[PDB]
Parts: structure tokens; C-alpha cells; sequence
């Protein structure tokens, strides 16, 4: 109950600012049709667990 | 200047995933495809063994 | 006509049985669109003549 308690102080106190950094851009040639159509236009470096 | 929040590069996220394999359970086919057919659906393929 | 009787032998004491093995499945952003729909869906590993 404390925990939970300390857990909510944590996300509150919080001051983060996210910087777009590292994005590469993929062509059409060398994407399946299928994966083509996710992306967008340019999908941020690094990857994502999805 | 003040300077109250401090930047990052990339976000953490406050929910994340775990798992529990099971090392007998192995597919006899290695499948394959391109590198931007791996990188953008890449470590999400290697959390779901 | 003896050899060839021999060979008539050889093709009558015959027991072998396939085993599937090594097989893998390409990618359809992998493949020419003349080679795609040759495959069924996985070729066996290794390679043929033809």
C-alpha cells in the first residue's frame, strides 16, 4: 500500500521532452507489400516490440 | 535559463513484456527475408520465440 | 545382357524411405514474380536439376 503509494509519486514528479534521433528511411524495392503499407514514411532508428 | 525538464533520445515506457519459454519446442523450418523486412519487424520476432 | 539383367535386380530389392529434411520457406519480397508462383509454398532444402 506504501509501494503503491511511492509508485504514484514517481510518475508524477516526471519532466521528460522525447528528441526525434538516429530515423532511417527504408526504400519501396526492398520491403515486403506487406509491411510496405505499415510504415508510414520514415520509421524511427531503433526498433519496436509489437 | 531554468532548465526544468532534461531531454532524452529514446522513450522508456512504463508497461513492458516478460516470457517463459520452453526450450524443447523448436520449428524445422528457418525461415527468411529481406534486411528492412527484418529491421522494422525484427526484436519483436525475438520476444515471441 | 547379363548387366542388364543385374541392374533389374538391383531396382527389385529395393527399400528406402523419404524423409523430409533441412526444408526452408522463402519471403515473397525475396523472389521474382516469375519464381514466386513456381513454389508451392516451401521448397525442400537443398537444390534440383531441371
Amino acid at each position: 500500500v506504501s509501494g503503491l503509494l511511492m509508485v504514484l509519486f514517481k510518475v508524477m514528479t516526471d519532466n521528460r521532452l522525447v528528441i526525434v534521433g538516429e530515423t532511417t528511411t527504408p526504400m519501396s524495392n526492398t520491403l515486403s507489400t506487406v509491411v510496405n503499407n505499415v510504415l508510414r514514411t520514415t520509421y524511427h532508428n531503433n526498433v519496436g516490440v509489437n | 535559463l531554468s532548465d526544468d525538464f532534461k531531454q532524452i533520445s529514446d522513450p522508456k515506457g512504463y508497461l513492458t513484456y516478460s516470457v517463459k519459454y520452453e526450450d524443447q519446442f523448436t520449428k524445422k523450418d528457418k525461415l527468411r527475408a529481406s534486411e528492412a523486412d527484418d529491421r522494422i519487424v525484427g526484436p519483436t520476432v525475438n520476444l515471441f520465440k
